[PDB]
């Protein structure tokens, strides 16, 4: 597993992600959005784990309306997953306290935890 | 009467016999003799195959011979041709690094779905099966959910102002290998049984 | 008998006296404990005049120089006692009907109590 | 006691001058997530003081998730209504009528006023 | 080993075994109140009662398994109808006078009484008979309730079951009888005539109490035992790195407790460690600030990285200072080290860096200090390395590490007798004042600051010391296997430290070196010390700097660009700093530390509310970009790879690292900074008054500088201006002023003045 | 034209819809059987379609398994447009008493929820309360706790896509 | 034509997915696909107290829930060796059979609707409503009632339950007959159901079809009879049977079962006298609520019981029970912890389904619907 990005910094993270995906076709990939708090999307923060199936990618919590210009970044993220033909979007709910510890765990463990907790989600809510 | 003929047979061939005074009885056959012996079991007059119950003993306080163990429930229906009402468990231990076991599909078509379930939830593959397809867990689910090393997968329960509960950090109840909240546990909390 | 009731009423009485000596000298009074048979009384009925089981007079430092208590509504051989901390001093109040509140055969008047409390404060109270 | 883990209680110390409960301790927060809640009443059954006791209201359907996590001050015996009910009854100024009637209220609910039977 | 059989099973077990421990070692169990790990069993609560045979020949009356020795070929019965009946009985006697507080009790889910009662209690009498819980239908004992004993400790006299655990503890382990029973019979109760609860170790009794009589006030009425998320970690407040457990629920630190780890801290924590948690979850900085209009502004991490590229665009790589925390992780120390290798710079240092590296000396293990023949002490153990006080309390009573059972540490160590006699001849202590421990030191001397060096010289034998110092010399001579313990004055002055190094080298003798920095020896071991040019942590040398703490103001003054990575917000920074950033406490960190004994310890992260805080690993990684260098470490795991390549051992492994280099610094004697337990950043809440600064002077010289016994005096140090209550002490050398060094600035001698 | 832009006309159509609210039930667990009670007592609702095509109101009644989510997704998408979603019971609304690998911990993940209805199962009359809610919700007669008036159709608010 | 009958549509009942391999109007083979309701109790319950689990037990077969309640309660009581009071046992047979009448009422309501027409769902619903009102009266809940306890049952029956059980016990004989009246003399249904749905006993046995859809093909096996538990051993008890297993016979058998159930209700109702209601062993049963204001031991045990709960011996256990869907039982592995080490639930509805590719093989398509309703599945039991 690769880890790119840094916590709480939306535009740098988006530019880096755009760099890293490339001409990879995503039709068999699974997209996991890691967040705390089910109800309130307005003050939400978002981290992302992408399981391509041939390799995995982690981004910390740099996304969402929680940070300035963050909403537009999450929206373009999901739009971009959608363009490469990613379809299967999932939402994972962690304790705020977890979020820092979760991404400091080793790749395999973090990934199994994420797939265990993740809820199938409409890509449209992040647009 | 058909049960006696099973136990008497197991004692001679060196098969260990488990008994709880609740009225439940087991017979553990080795891996080798399993397929054939059990073929003989249906042949022995065993109409009905009730269960295939998979067990993951990873987190069980005492050790057992191998990590996973499967229990079949064989019976002869009491209202049929000549039914005893003889019902009993046959247990077969299975290696962690070798989740193999012959199906009794040929024998009972009961063996069909149940062995598939035990494949889905635990990694155990059943030989000679018509179709081992994943049964229960979502198509794109990765792994085998009910085996102990696999997360129950809880999500925090949610309240008002930054307030959360993490169930696994909330739990008052202790498991078998749990210490408890004092220096140790003795007595009833190391296990208890009333005496009728 | 129903002497019980007059006892609880008299207990309320003694509490009143403690509160007074407290304000008078500018020295702390404290309500120590309420009745389990009130707290943990749920729907169950409660007729007692107060819900209060234990009280004390503390000095500046909060260490008590005088202690006072009554039996729960449900206990055998009901008494109200007084204890002087550190001094090994124990007193038992009964109630004889028509006479009043007595320690054995000696009447327990408010005055007697105030004197006992002052001796207590001056001797025992640290600040 | 809660199998759904739907009850959050932040605890607190009674003020001698002006008390809340009968011990030295009371409930600073009581939240219940109705959406998390399964409605066993293991909470009531666990409750030592007969504090928490399930009621009679069912008209609690509401539009927003977080409006559905009830607090202490929505649950006390004096209160008549559910959240959307009461909110409609303020935005209308037309009083609450619950859509239920009972023969009587349990001993454990004592103080809870309800429309009953022909007792009224 | 002595052959014992408990119930259905047989055990090997060393001769001096407590029957209780042979019981538990066989994997059985038996009620336990008065006896405690590391405490004298005295069959007191009489819970542990079992049966013993010696041939089938049963003894007439029951043995308290806690206070019974084991004999060769002995039998022990714990499940008999008669035993279980007796156990139930003692339990009923204990429950007899108790208060009825479970729902409302802070002892909540984990009460030795609750659990023992539910384990062994109500024996089965012989159906669905309707049975009675309670026989006794009379009035209970009612006494004083909810009584604060100290800003940190609360007392319920009703709950107390009169095991001896707290009083026993106070006399045996810390050695301060500030607690004992009062009257007798059933009237007996806990009280004190020493009101403060004076000891700096007082909070452990909260852990020991099998019931809720003694509870932790800083964490009173917060959450129930089960309800906390409990984060096992290690305490970074000083170099001994006790195991702790940081209870947090909903982002906030509720309560710190002791985590037992018999190699180093045993079952005990110090008051500053445990109650000094008030500040970590309390008032803390959650976003990056930038200087815009002569002042600070709340900003994105992005905008501040722009600011950061900007401020370093014009900067050459040897002008940058790199400065870490006394508690900085091995990963942070190592990555800072590797980045300053890459970016050629002469000055990188850490907050409690001592003129002489603690690496000079061979690390000593704690149990080595148990086995040693003599202990030579210069510096104050109580204040500099606090639980060392307690291990020296083990040392003095001749106690030595127990045989290790299947339930681990013995429950009743037959080896600890109650009320033990103490040797004064086993050690020599030399302190700048009459140290607390001077009670137990026959050879003991109050010296003054920077006088260590001359005691050490005397020990080497190049001159003749006082009566005391010649006695000390001679005892260390005759000492076959002594340990030398050295403080700040030793370690903060090159020559003293070298003489120590020398003496302790000549006789093959290990050292326990008390650094004002917690992670000092490891940060040293990751190669974080100043270089040739030599701007040190307190020196205004660099032109551009990164700071992980708050420096002397004389250091900040002058600099071109300054970037601080803190947890709370300092006033000293909003007038001197160009960029501020959020950091996690050690409570919420993840990474490694090195003990003053050379052991590597884990910090797990606590779910405290960090806000948008980030570990220094990430910050350094990000600060390297604006400078051109690409860093070798980003995250914890890769940092682990590089650490492991660097050959730092598994956790609980010892790291061996010596060093032979000194950086001396002159020390300007007017004021001394007394090394203190309580840390400056800890004075919040109830720790408010306890972490107060003090100024001590001999009443004569006090009188000269006009300093009254209760007064809050203003003081200026190069380390900043601190108010301090004035305490008169006749064991303090005349002509000096001891100011509480509530930081890792301890043991430094400084200019300054009492401002009026 | 979505029921909009004449004060007379939109109100008229909006009643039309609210009182017409045409439930398309999507049964899952025991909650579905608790809605089959609702079928009895019912009086703007309980004619179906049943076929999704023909209905405005989608009733999610029961635990929605994770494997089941993409299905319900298309059923919702495969509804005509002026459409509403009621979420019935704890399992649906939040994760319920089953907090785990198996089950969606809020149905609002996959389909835009209009109204939520707590209970395990909720009494049927509560679901009447919810359709009266949703009745009066599409009348634009509905408010949350913050003071805000609520939109007739949620999933007029999600980005489709 | 491999026709794809979807998950929830079109009226393939209870969220099943069916790949009817079918050319024409017959049925070649249906390749069944399940798992859409999988909640994962067997894992979840490893994380709940034995008490806590009693809230999760009714929730699988939600029609006959109390059979879950009964099976689990029993297997634990056995495992920890608890003694259930006679009046509790009687009430448990009453509730079990009443919940059975509820379940059955539902089964035939849906069946008659499924192919054939609408009307009789309503009368069955009326009687079911009287039953649910009974349950609400006693447990405060419609279903998923948290009532049964490892000792016994949560509390006693109120004054008003007895009178109301009689009312329904009065109308039901006439009532059950009215449903029967329409059916037994089946107008179209006869030419609709008599031929369809083939069940050989030998294959029922080979594929393991236990659940009362077994006796409709002429094998005589009832758990209340074959392996008696709760004192069914002591009742006047008729077990209805079928001739050759079709749709029709299954369908009537359960209707007979309803009057016999009602006869068990009346019978048990006769034998009921005042007493206590759960096993007083405090290890097993939380203290009386009244003395929480007096006894130390009470409070300790209350607190402990409702937090940690209790620890049964290390052991495995299982007991068989009869639901309206067949053999049900809990296989409980306890490790001596406060929560079960593992609970595997023997799901009758799960084994019963191996015989549908068999059952509807060669049948009609309109009938392929009816032949499903006739097998009476409940998916909560299946997926689980
Ligand atoms: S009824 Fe009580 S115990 Fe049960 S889920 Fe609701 S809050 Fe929890
Ligand atoms: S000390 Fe223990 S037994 Fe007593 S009230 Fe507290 S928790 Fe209960
Ligand atoms: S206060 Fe606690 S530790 Fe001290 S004697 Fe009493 S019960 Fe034992
Ligand atoms: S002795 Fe040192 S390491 Fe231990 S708790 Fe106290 S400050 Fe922390
Ligand atoms: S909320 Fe309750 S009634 Fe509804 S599906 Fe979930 S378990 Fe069943
Ligand atoms: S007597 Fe207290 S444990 Fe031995």
């Amino acid at each position: 597993m690769v880890r790119v990005g840094m916590r709480a910094a939306p535009r740098v993270s988006l530019e880096a992600l755009k760099a890293a995906l490339g001409g990879l076709k995503l039709s068999e990939a699974k997209v996991y959005l890691i967040t705390d708090w089910q109800d309130k999307r307005d003050q939400a923060r978002y981290a992302l784990l992408l399981h391509t199936g041939k390799k995995d990618l982690l981004v910390p919590d740099a996304f969402g309306p929680a940070f300035p210009g963050g909403e537009e970044a999450l929206s373009e993220l999901v739009g971009l997953l959608l363009a490469q033909g990613a379809r299967r979007f999932y939402e994972a709910v962690v304790s705020p306290g977890e979020m820092t510890a979760l991404l400091d765990l080793p790749p395999e463990e973090l990934l199994k935890r994420v797939m265990a907790i993740a809820n199938p989600t409409d890509p449209g809510i992040y647009l | 009467m058909r049960l006696e003929r099973v136990l008497e047979e197991a004692r001679a061939k060196g098969y260990p016999i488990e008994d709880n005074g609740l009225g439940n009885l087991w017979v553990v056959l080795p891996r080798e003799r399993f397929k054939e012996e059990m073929a003989h079991y249906k042949a022995m007059g065993f109409n009905f195959l009730a269960d295939i119950v998979g067990l993951d003993y990873l987190t069980y306080p005492d050790p057992r011979p191998e990590r996973f163990a499967v229990v079949y429930e064989l019976v002869s229906l009491p209202g049929w041709k000549d039914g005893d009402g003889s019902r009993f468990f046959v247990r077969v231990y299975v290696p962690e690094e070798d989740p193999r076991l012959p199906t009794v599909t040929d024998l009972w078509g009961s063996a069909n779905f149940l062995e598939r379930e035990v494949y889905d939830l635990f990694g155990i593959v059943f030989e000679g099966h018509p179709d081992l397809r994943k049964i229960l867990t979502p198509e794109d689910l990765e792994g085998h959910p009910l085996r102990k090393d696999y997360p129950l997968g809880e999500t925090p329960t949610l309240f008002r102002e930054g307030r959360y509960i993490i169930p696994a950090e909330f739990r008052a109840a202790l498991t078998g290998k749990d210490p408890g909240l004092t220096f140790y546990k003795g007595g009833s909390r190391k296990g208890y049984r009333s005496l009728w | 008998a129903s002497s019980e009731r007059e006892l609880y009423e008299a207990w309320v009485e003694l509490l009143s006296w403690m509160r007074e000596y407290a304000q008078a000298k500018g020295v702390r009074f404290e309500k120590e404990a309420d009745f389990p048979d009130f707290i943990y009384r749920m729907e169950r009925p409660y007729d007692l005049p107060t819900t209060i089981m234990t009280a004390s007079l503390s000095d500046g430092l909060g260490e008590p120089f005088l202690l006072a208590d009554v039996s729960p509504r449900h206990a055998k051989l009901k008494r109200i006692g007084l204890r002087l901390p550190r001094a090994h001093i124990h007193l038992h109040a009964h109630y004889e009907p028509g006479k009043g509140l007595v320690t054995g055969k000696i009447p327990l008047t408010k005055e007697r109590f105030f004197a006992l409390a002052d001796r207590a404060r001056e001797a025992l109270a640290f600040a | 006691a809660c199998p759904a883990y739907a009850i959050y209680v932040e605890p607190a110390e009674n003020d001698p001058e002006n008390p809340v409960s009968a011990g030295e301790r009371y409930a600073k927060v009581y939240e219940i997530n109705m959406l998390r809640c399964i409605f066993c009443g293991l909470c009531e059954e666990a409750c030592p003081t007969g504090a928490i006791v399930l009621g009679y209201d069912f008209e609690m359907a509401d539009y927003e998730y977080s409006d559905l996590v009830y607090g202490k001050e929505d649950m006390l015996v004096d209160v008549v209504g559910t959240k959307p009910q009461r909110r409609e009854a303020k935005r209308t100024g037309k009083p609450v009528k619950v859509g239920y009637v009972v023969p009587y209220v349990r001993p454990e609910l004592e103080g809870f006023k309800a429309p009953t039977e022909g007792g009224k | 080993m002595v052959r014992v059989k408990v119930n259905d099973r047989i055990v090997e077990v060393p001769p001096g075994t407590s029957v209780m421990d042979a019981v538990f070692h066989a994997g059985y169990d038996v009620p336990l109140f008065c006896s405690e790990k590391h405490l004298s069993p005295i069959g007191a609560c009489r819970m542990c009662l079992v049966r013993i045979g010696l041939p089938i020949q049963w003894q007439p009356k029951l043995a308290a398994s806690c206070v019974t020795a084991v004999a060769d070929g002995m039998v022990v019965d714990t499940l008999s109808d008669v035993v279980r009946e007796a156990q139930a009985g003692m339990v009923e006697f204990t429950l007899l006078n108790h208060p009825l507080d479970c729902p409302t009790c802070d002892k909540g889910g984990a009460c030795e009484l609750q659990d023992r009662t539910v384990e062994y209690g109500l024996y089965e009498k012989y159906p669905l008979e309707l049975p009675v819980y309670t026989r006794f239908e009379f009035t209970r004992r009612h006494v004083d309730k909810h009584h604060p004993l100290s800003p940190f400790v609360i007392l319920d006299r009703e709950r107390c079951i009169h095991c001896k655990r707290c009083v026993r503890y106070f006399e045996e382990v810390p050695g301060d009888e500030v607690l004992d029973f009062i009257e007798r019979g059933v009237h007996t109760f806990i009280g004190t005539m020493d009101f403060g609860l004076p000891s700096g170790f007082s909070g452990n009794i909260t852990d020991i109490c099998p019931v809720g009589a003694l509870l932790d006030l800083t964490a009173r009425f917060r959450a129930r035992n089960w309800e906390m998320e409990e984060t096992p970690t290690t305490c970074a407040l000083c170099p001994v790195g006790c195991g702790i457990t940081a209870d947090t629920r909903s982002g906030e630190l509720l309560r710190i407790r002791a985590r037992e780890v018999p190699e180093v801290n045993e079952i005990w924590i110090c008051d500053a460690g445990r109650f000094g948690h008030e500040w970590a979850d309390q008032n803390r900085l959650k976003t990056p600030l930038v200087r815009k209009e002569g002042r600070l502004v709340e900003a994105t991490w992005e905008e501040a990285f722009l600011a950061l590229k900007e401020g370093l665009k014009e900067a050459r790589g040897e002008e940058v200072g790199l400065y870490l925390a006394h508690d900085a992780t091995l990963e942070e120390g190592l990555l800072a080290s590797e980045l300053a290798k890459a970016l050629k710079t002469p000055h990188l240092d850490f907050q409690g860096r001592t003129a002489a590296p603690a690496s000079l000396f061979p690390p000593a293990s704690l149990e080595d200090l148990l086995q040693a023949d003599f202990a030579l002490v210069l510096g104050d153990p109580t204040e500099e390395a606090p639980i060392l006080h307690l291990r020296l309390s083990e040392f003095v009573r001749d106690l030595k590490p127990p045989h290790r059972y299947n339930h681990g540490t013995p429950f009743a160590d037959l080896q600890i007798k109650e009320r033990m006699p103490r040797r004064t001849d086993k050690m020599a202590l030399f302190a700048p004042y009459r140290a607390p421990l001077m009670k137990w030191a026959a050879i003991h001397e109050v010296h003054r600051p920077g006088e260590e060096r001359e005691i050490l010289l005397a020990l080497l034998g190049d001159k003749e010391g006082s009566e005391m110092v010649a006695k000390a010399k001679e005892a260390w001579e005759k000492a076959k296997n002594p340990v030398l313990i050295l403080g700040a004055g030793v370690l903060q002055d090159t020559v003293a430290a070298e003489r120590a190094r020398l003496l302790a080298e000549r006789k093959g003798a290990k050292v326990l070196a008390m650094t004002p920095a917690a992670n000092a020896r490891g940060l040293e071991a990751m190669g974080v010390l100043p270089g040739a040019k030599g701007a040190s942590w307190d020196e205004p040398g660099a032109l551009y700097a990164y700071y992980g703490f708050v420096p002397p103001e004389e250091a900040l003054k002058g600099k071109r660009f300054v970037v601080m990575h803190l947890s709370h917000l300092h006033p000293l920074a909003e007038r001197y700093a160009h960029v501020v950033l959020p950091a996690p406490t050690f409570y919420e960190k993840r990474g490694h530390l090195v003990n003053l004994e050379g052991r590597v310890l884990p910090l797990s992260p606590a779910p405290i509310e960090n806000g948008e805080a980030e570990g220094a690993l990430q910050v350094l990684a990000l600060l390297a970009e604006a400078l051109g260098v690409r860093p070798p470490f980003r995250l914890h795991l890769e940092a682990q790879k590089a650490l492991k390549a660097r050959k730092v051992p598994e956790a609980m492994g010892r790291l061996s690292f010596r060093l032979k280099e000194l950086r001396p610094k002159e020390r300007k004697g007017a004021f001394y900074l007394r090394p203190t337990m309580w840390k400056a950043h800890q004075a919040v809440g109830k720790a408010q008054e306890a972490a107060r600064a003090e100024l001590w002077a001999h009443p004569e010289t006090a009188r000269a500088e006009a300093l009254p016994e209760g007064a809050q005096v203003a003081v200026e140090t190069p380390f900043g201006r601190v108010e301090a209550r004035v305490v008169h002490r006749e064991d303090v050398p005349k002509g000096h002023l001891y100011l509480s060094a509530l930081g890792p600035a301890a043991g430094l001698r400084v200019e300054g003045r009492v401002l009026v | 034209r979505e029921g909009i832009l004449f004060t007379t006309l939109e109100k008229l159509v909006a009643w039309g819809r609210s009182n017409s609210l045409w439930p398309a039930t999507f049964g899952l667990a025991c909650c579905a059987i608790e809605m089959m009670a609702s079928t009895d007592a019912r009086n703007d609702l309980a004619r179906f379609g049943a076929s999704p095509r023909q209905a405005d109101v989608m009733i999610v009644a029961g635990r929605l398994s994770k494997k089941m989510a993409p299905v319900m997704r298309r059923v919702w998408e495969q509804m005509p447009d002026p459409k509403w979603v009621i979420s019935m019971g704890a399992c649906a609304s939040s994760g319920g008493m089953f907090n785990n690998y198996a089950i969606v911990q809020n149905v609002d993940s996959v389909v835009p929820v209009d109204v939520y209805v707590p209970g395990c199962p909720p009494r049927p009359e509560a679901l009447i309360y919810a359709v009266m809610q949703l009745q009066k919700k599409v009348r634009g007669q509905a408010y949350n706790e913050r003071g805000e008036r609520l939109p007739p159709v949620a999933a007029w608010k999600r980005t489709r896509g | 034509m491999t026709l794809n009958v979807g998950p929830q549509h079109p009226s393939t009942h209870g969220v099943l997915r069916l790949m009817v391999t079918l050319s024409g109007e017959e049925v070649l083979e249906v390749v069944p696909h399940i798992g859409y309701l999988h909640t994962g109790f067997e894992k979840t319950m490893e994380h709940r107290t034995y008490l806590q689990n009693i809230t999760y037990t009714p929730r699988m077969d939600y029609l006959h829930s109390f059979a879950h309640d009964l099976a689990y309660a029993l297997a634990v009581e056995k495992l920890l060796g608890a003694v259930v009071p006679p009046r509790a046992e009687t009430i448990r047979v009453i509730l079990n059979e009443l919940s059975r009448l509820a379940s059955h009422l539902v089964f035939l309501g849906t069946g008659l609707l499924d192919l054939g027409a609408l009307t009789p769902f309503f009368y069955a619903f009326r009687e079911r409503e009287t039953i649910l009102d009974l349950f609400e009266w006693v447990t405060g809940q419609r279903f998923h009632h948290n009532y049964i306890r490892i000792g016994g049952v949560k509390e006693d029956l109120p004054e008003e339950f007895v009178p109301e059980l009689k009312k329904l016990l009065e109308v039901l004989p006439h009532r059950i007959d009215e449903y029967e009246a329409l059916f037994a003399e089946s107008p179209i249904f006869y030419e609709r159901a008599r031929g369809v749905g083939v069940i050989p006993p030998e294959v029922a046995i080979d594929l393991g079809l236990t659940g009362g859809s077994l006796r409709a093909s002429g094998v005589n096996y009832d758990v209340r009879k074959a392996y008696p538990y709760s004192g069914y051993e002591t009742y006047t008890f008729d077990v209805p049977l079928g001739e050759r297993g079709d749709v029709f016979d299954r369908m009537l058998v359960r209707i007979r079962e309803m009057r016999e159930s009602v006869k068990i209700i009346k019978q048990a109702l006769e034998r009921l006298e005042p007493g206590p209601v759960r096993d007083p062993n405090p290890q097993i049963t939380p203290p009386p609520r009244h003395l929480l204001e007096t006894s130390m031991e009470a409070v300790i045990y209350h607190f402990k019981h409702y937090t940690e709960g209790f620890h049964p011996p290390k052991g495995e256990v299982y007991v068989p029970t009869e639901s309206a869907r067949g053999e049900l039982g809990y296989y409980i592995v306890s490790d001596g912890g406060s929560m079960p080490y593992r609970v595997k639930v023997r799901a009758p509805s799960f084994v019963n389904l191996q015989s549908l590719p068999y059952a509807c093989k060669g049948e009609q398509v309109p009938d392929m619907v009816a032949i499903i309703a006739s097998l009476d599945p409940v998916m909560g039991d299946v997926d689980r």
